[PDB]
């Protein structure tokens, strides 16, 4: 009367068991099992230091591949005001505003690939491959792996990187609009998404859920506004939301949000104190001697780093929201160097929360096309 | 003066095959070689990548790489993404649970040690191999996107590398042990109810 | 008539049978799971064939 | 970090992995003077988007 | 060390809360009764609290006593920087059992879940009480600094 | 009624077709486009001066 | 020319997300139905010459 | 690479899979199994009979041919329902059943 | 037998493949019923390969963060794979796959591995054109 | 309708082919597999125990229109074939006999018959 | 039902399979067989596995008093495996020596 949905998982985000009662065709209870994936930061987090705890982020990280750090760099420079500058707090913002994009991609892709857009597949990673080159160019390997150290970042990115969006940062844009076109056409791609998992904003907020998925419920808590985050609200923007909730308004605030990533990213490269990179690199050769540059501003790294530094009792929380969704790093401020206690708050751990609660009454496909919109992967949950 | 040293050949492997008995399984293997499909599984840290494997940056289907999403139907599994305590019990099933002709291999590099997860954690596992013989093992986390192929390469050699007398090596015995037990049993806790 | 005749052709010869790339046919595969080797290549044939 | 450039960078990967315990990395062999992609003889590269010009 | 808004405007009810002082961060910090978590869980969302928030474990010391940890805040339209409200409550190895606020608002289905194994203490008000991060298999309560964290062949130096 | 059916019949087939007929002279441009998806495994992508190999 | 609805339906096999069971059904029963008996209804009448 | 192009890929598919080792699962047996797709594969192969080329190449007059193809195209359910049967887990009972 | 025209005699060689594989092990399937055995090595990691073929040479294991020296002083593979070698078996068939303090494996070293087949049947590997060719890899060393 | 000889032929030799290729694989085939080989796949949870897994009560209702529906197509064949031959009689007659079809359908449709 | 720890070598099985096939995968699941490295990594003559056969009743009877959960699986695999470990560092047992992959779990052998 009840099988398994696969811990093979014919799924986007991996390993999800989901064990599940079956009346012939349709469903009456639905249940996951998780846990299979246990990274047991939260074990490592106090027996190391900080720059060999670096790298560990973007691991367990690697859909997201930025939302990671911003938080695990808040603890070590924000926390013990070691002064960002406004041109490096820039920087990150491009980095920022790019991961949005770096989400968008990897979910509406795989969505596309779940609603039952068969084609988009492999287009999504074909747009996809020019962040490849960014990311690698930039700091690391392929997730741009260490671009966070403590006293800013890593080195300020090359100088074909910054003034270089111009291909993609025009491209995407026209690009847009094919989706928002393909979506309204052939309304087989609507009937399936339509109606299905609806949510209301009153149990949105009651279920503690978080991101675009709540937005499309005329909540707009969108955290880009209520923190000062690195001195970052310089910019302007546009809270992308909806006034529905379910599936299909999660497609419609997932696909309304990335137009403001390049538009972020226009203030930036001509807004940053330094502007792109080939700017600064041939502005510092005719006032090597002093000037605003090399000084508070248009400085990559402070004071020196190293793997020694004490810290105070001060445990300090961010709700640091990501476009899947929030994340914070709770943590005793603990004398010593390493502190005593390290935790985790990731979205995909508050989301599956309503998840044997959306599938109510439902067919397999019904649990599918939920399961593909809801936006959830793995990694994030377990730790 | 060696220690656990290794055993001996007891055949001579002495014999010679005619052509006409032998070319047939050569080519056989060639197509068994020429032909794998890919057994879909990915994890975590070592695995994303395999994606792009399909797209305009990598394309492992240009070969025949048929992705099947199914244990009795493929022969080639990717172990990517780090693999847990857990995960394990119900991963070997799947290598339980298809054709003889699998030669599996490995991929990231904290599969074949669990380099990232190797300084205190009761969840991942020592490398793969002490959960399921593979051949091949694969560096990186995240591995090099274009490691995989070569090393697909690599053990695209070892099936041309088999012959006629070779179909008899995968034959089974039963070392089945006749022990009981005196304990009591435990109820299904995986209750699936909400 | 042939509009008719088309558009059920897709279905009599099981089009599409998944209707995505990584969807599966409807549960884990089109009733074929186990069957791994000349069967499949069987079930293969008699599609193409229909 | 390191006094005098000791620890680099490079970027091939034929690890034909028979076993685990053959990566005893020493000294200079590790130079082996690598792929050299532009120095080898069958590879024409054209830059990737990022790479290459605009438009 | 001093009361709160929450005591500002419950003190005319006459059921006073634990008033414990400032947190470290740079907020405040307070404390309800361990075994009366469920007056102030039906009086906060009276006054409008539906937000949980650092949902995580603790211990005393190397050898000590377990606890945990609720933050609180609201969601609104117009809002500035929503006070800050901390708990902290200790409990004891015998006995460790605090209520839950899962049937009060529903934003922590398996926030507590994860200490129904993580810490040596379990908490009522919730439904399906079992281990979920450590496999079912296993018994012992980890992450506890005095714990005996398992000496077996792959923890310990093994060569 | 059927009225309205007898109306409305010819109205979702032509939203049928209008949607079907447009993705499918759309795709017509896709599926004969001109371009070029990476090569062969002797074309491998370029690579600039920051990356991490063998060490 | 059946290589030409070959392509026809590989073309269709990228432009369509396939319907559900639950869809199915309705298109083969209520949908090709009706206008697969009307057209035999009008097609009498045309042969009737 | 399957040579110049994948000519070759076609027959290299259909060897690979003609060993490979077929399993016979435990509940089930050659009762049923073997059974199943012999009816599915004869249900489209008899159908040739009566499908002309060109001028004067017929295998067969057959009065009765595009209603004995009509006829032989409603035999393969019977088969289908069989071989998703001819197991006994899901994901081939029902996943042959809504076929 | 092709390849037996050029490893008898020669007992030196490098096999110059198109880079896939998918048409020499027929070459090799073909020399297991001589008294060749195989011994795939890839080359790359080992120091000066004398004492990799001759002599007990400590390889130190992939160390696990800690344990200061700690080498399980690893034995070679000639003499031992001989002792369990039959008495009946011509030669030593090894490929040198990656011929293409540690010691570069140059063609010096190719030479002093083109002696124990004088003083194992030993063949470099390089992938080369599209056509299988086989080339004396003593004369192209040095 | 002259000779069905190519028929049969067809018939035995088209069902000799799948107990050949059957037969085919058996021999150069492994005799090996005696794993656990009690488990069909796509349940990596070493499932097993179930019944009642119906939903006969809505497909059932699809089986029997349909049943009844189909009993039209062979008697229209008769007349399919002899229009011309015959005069227009046979017009009118397979007219009322569709159009008692087509009213079953209709009421068929109107009350729930054909659901989701 | 069967949730045994089916770890390469150590193959604890929580349900009576000793027969060619078990029939059901588990035979109700009342004789906990084990079957020893069905991949050959270790060539087995009777007398050497006549120890660990001895030593079963030493794990399944000695110190058993848990109910079945794998718990006790593990209590068990981590002495099987230690037990062919010393079996093996003493030289009594080698490893497969057939024409698989021959890959070393405990690296290549040693000099002592």
């Amino acid at each position: 009367m009840i099988v398994n949905m696969g811990p093979q998982h014919p799924s986007m985000h991996g390993v999800l068991r989901l064990i599940v009662t079956l009346d012939g065709e349709d469903v009456i209870d639905c249940e996951p099992i998780l846990g299979y994936l246990h990274r047991g930061m939260e074990k490592i987090a106090e027996n190391r230091t900080i720059i060999q705890y670096l790298p560990y982020v973007t691991r367990w990280d690697y859909l997201a591949t930025m939302f990671t750090e911003a938080i695990t760099v808040n603890a070590p420079e924000f926390l013990e005001n070691i002064q960002i500058p406004q041109r490096a707090s820039y920087i990150r913002v491009i980095m920022l505003e790019l991961s949005r994009i770096a989400s968008h991609l990897l979910w509406l892709g795989p969505f596309m690939a779940d609603l039952g857009a068969q084609t988009p597949f492999f287009y999504i990673f074909r747009e996809r491959e020019l962040i490849y080159d960014l990311f690698e160019a930039a700091t690391g390997m392929r997730m741009m792996h260490n671009y966070f150290r403590i006293g800013g970042v890593a080195a300020d990115l090359p100088y074909g990187w910054i003034d270089k969006c111009l291909d993609f940062c025009d491209y995407f844009l026209r690009g847009v609009v094919e989706y928002q076109q393909l979506i309204t056409q052939n309304p087989i791609f609507l009937e399936r998404v339509e109606g299905v998992g609806f949510i209301s904003g009153e149990e949105a907020v009651n279920w503690g859920l978080s991101g675009p998925m709540l937005r499309a419920s005329g909540i707009q808590w969108d955290l880009r506004k209520v923190d000062p985050y690195e001195s970052y609200n310089q910019f302007d923007w546009k809270v992308q939301w909806q006034k529905e909730g379910d599936s299909l308004a999660r497609y419609l605030v997932r696909v309304g949000e990335m137009s403001e990533s390049i538009k972020i990213i226009q203030q930036a490269i001509e807004k940053i104190p330094g502007g792109p990179y080939e700017n600064l690199e041939v502005r510092r050769f005719k006032k090597e001697k002093n000037s605003e540059w090399n000084d508070f501003e248009y400085k990559f790294l402070g004071k020196k780093p190293s793997p020694n530094f004490e810290l105070s009792r001060q445990e300090l929380y961010v709700r640091v929201e990501a476009p899947k969704g929030e994340l914070g790093i709770y943590l005793v401020g603990d004398d010593s160097l390493f502190p005593w206690r390290w935790k985790i708050r990731p979205p995909g751990f508050i989301n599956l929360q309503i998840l044997p609660q959306l599938v109510k009454k439902m067919k397999l496909a019904d649990i599918m096309t939920i399961l593909g919109s809801i936006d959830i992967i793995m990694g994030e949950v377990d730790r | 003066t060696v220690m656990n040293l290794i055993e001996f050949p007891l055949l001579d492997q002495t014999s010679s095959n005619s052509v006409i008995s032998t070319t047939l399984n050569d080519l056989s293997n060639w197509s068994r070689l020429s032909s794998l499909w890919p057994l879909l599984y990915g994890t975590s840290c070592c695995f994303i990548e395999f994606a792009s494997l399909i797209g305009s940056r990598f394309d492992f289907d240009r070969y025949g790489l048929v992705p099947r999403s199914s244990p009795r139907q493929a022969d080639l599994i990717l172990t990517a993404g780090t693999v847990t305590m857990k995960m394990a019990p119900s991963l070997v099933r799947l290598y339980e649970q298809m054709p003889e002709p699998k030669y599996v291999i490995a991929m990231g590099a904290c599969t074949i040690t669990g380099g990232m997860f190797s300084t205190d954690s009761y969840s991942t596992v020592r490398g793969v191999d002490k959960l399921i013989p593979v051949d091949v093992y694969l560096p990186g986390c995240p591995p090099k996107p274009e490691a995989v192929i070569d090393a697909l390469t690599k053990l695209r050699k070892k099936i041309s590398r088999e012959i006629v007398e070779d179909r008899t090596l995968s034959q089974n015995k039963k070392r089945c042990f006749t022990t009981s037990h005196k304990l009591y049993v435990r109820r299904s806790t995986h209750t699936g109810t909400y | 008539g042939f509009l008719v005749f088309l558009i059920s052709s897709l279905a009599e010869c099981e089009r599409l049978p998944f209707d995505l790339p990584e969807a599966e046919e409807e549960l884990v595969a089109g009733y074929q799971t186990e069957y791994s080797g000349i069967k499949y290549g069987l079930f293969y044939l008699v599609s193409y064939l229909n | 970090y390191c006094p005098t450039s000791c620890l680099s960078m490079t970027e091939e990967y034929e690890l034909s992995t028979y076993d685990r315990h053959e990566l005893n990395y020493n000294q200079i062999a590790l130079s082996r003077l690598p792929i050299s992609i532009m120095g080898d003889y069958t590879i024409q590269t054209i830059r990737n988007s990022s790479e290459s010009k605009i438009n | 060390m001093q009361q709160g808004w929450l005591s500002n405007w419950l003190v005319k009810h006459e059921v006073v809360h634990r008033s414990l002082g400032f947190d470290h961060r740079g907020i405040e910090t307070l404390q309800i009764k361990a075994g009366d978590w469920d007056s102030i869980a039906v009086i906060l969302y009276v006054y409008g609290y539906n937000y949980l928030r650092s949902q995580c474990a603790y211990d005393v010391a190397p050898g000590g006593s377990l606890a945990s940890v609720y933050h609180l805040t609201r969601i609104q339209y117009g809002i500035d920087n929503p006070e800050e409200v901390c708990i902290k409550v200790f409990a004891q190895k015998d006995n460790p059992r605090i209520p839950s606020v899962f049937w009060i608002w529903r934003s922590a289905d398996f926030q507590e879940r994860e200490s129904y194994d993580m810490v040596g203490i379990s908490y009522d008000n919730h439904p399906r009480l079992k281990r979920i991060l450590m496999p079912e298999s296993w018994i012992g309560w980890p992450l506890r600094k005095d714990y005996i964290t398992p000496n077996f062949y792959e923890i310990q130096d093994a060569h | 009624p059927m009225v309205t059916g007898f109306m409305s019949y010819g109205q979702q087939t032509i939203r049928a077709t209008r949607y079907i007929g447009q993705s499918f002279i759309t795709t017509l441009s896709h599926t004969n486009r001109l371009p070029i998806t990476i090569h062969y495994p002797y074309e491998k992508s370029i690579t600039p001066e920051r990356f991490r190999g063998r060490i | 020319k059946a290589y030409l609805f070959l392509f026809i339906s590989i073309t269709i096999r990228w432009t369509l997300p396939r319907m559900r069971m639950d869809q199915l059904l309705n298109l083969g029963w209520k949908f090709l139905l009706p206008i697969s008996l009307g057209n035999l209804l009008l097609t009498t009448s045309f042969q009737l010459v | 690479y399957a040579g110049p192009l994948g000519l070759l890929q076609a027959i290299a598919d259909g060897t690979k899979l003609l060993f490979k080792e077929d399993i016979l699962p435990s509940r089930g047996d050659i009762s049923l199994f073997s059974i199943g797709p012999s009816i599915a594969v004869i249900s489209v192969l008899l159908s040739f009979l009566v499908i002309p080329l060109g001028y004067h190449f017929v295998l067969a007059d057959l009065s009765i041919g595009v209603f004995l193809w009509i006829a032989i195209s409603s035999i393969a359910p019977i088969g289908l329902l069989m071989a998703g049967y001819s197991s006994n887990n899901k994901y081939s009972f029902l996943g042959g059943l809504r076929a | 037998g092709r390849w037996l025209d050029d490893v008898e005699k020669h007992k030196a060689l490098a096999i110059y493949p198109p880079h896939e594989g998918g048409y020499e092990g027929r070459y090799l399937n073909r020399l297991r019923y001589q008294g060749y055995y195989f011994l795939d090595l890839s080359a790359r990691g080992l120091g000066d390969p004398e004492s990799t073929l001759t002599k007990i040479h400590p390889v130190c294991p992939p160390s696990l963060g800690r344990q200061p020296v700690a080498r399980w002083y690893f034995p070679p593979e000639v003499d031992y794979r001989l002792s369990l070698l039959h008495p009946d078996a011509k030669g030593l068939i090894v490929w040198v796959y990656e011929a293409k303090r540690l010691q570069v494996l140059s063609k010096a070293e190719l030479q002093f591995l083109a002696m124990l087949p004088d003083l194992v049947r030993v063949i470099a590997e390089c992938g080369n054109w599209r056509k299988f060719i086989w080339k004396p890899l003593k004369q192209i060393s040095g | 309708l002259h000779e069905y000889d190519i028929f049969w032929t067809f018939l035995i030799i088209a069902s000799l082919i799948p107990i050949l290729a059957f037969s085919i694989s058996g021999l150069l085939a492994p005799v090996s597999e005696g794993p656990e080989k009690l488990s069909s796949y796509e349940s990596g949870i070493e499932p097993m125990g179930g019944a009642w897994v119906q939903f006969r009560i809505r497909y059932y209702m699809f089986a029997l229109v349909f049943v009844v529906f189909d009993v039209e197509t062979v008697f229209l064949y008769p007349w399919a074939m002899s229009f011309d031959v015959l005069g227009v009689s046979v017009f009118i007659e397979a007219l009322i006999f569709v159009l008692i079809l087509v009213v079953g359908l209709v009421y068929a449709w109107r009350k729930g018959a054909l659901e989701w | 039902q069967w949730l045994s720890c089916t770890t390469r070598h150590v193959r604890i099985y929580a349900a009576y399979i000793d027969p060619e096939t078990n029939a059901f995968d588990q035979t109700q699941t009342d004789k906990l067989t084990l079957m020893l490295d069905p991949t050959e990594e270790f060539v087995w003559t009777d007398e050497t596995c006549q120890m660990v056969y001895n030593e079963f009743q030493d794990l399944v009877d000695h110190y058993e008093g848990a109910p079945l959960s794998e718990y006790t699986l593990r209590l068990i695999g981590s002495d099987l495996e230690h037990y062919i470990r010393k079996l093996l560092y003493d030289g009594e047992i080698k490893y497969n020596m057939r024409s698989r992959v021959l890959n070393f779990s405990m690296g290549k052998p040693r000099v002592k």
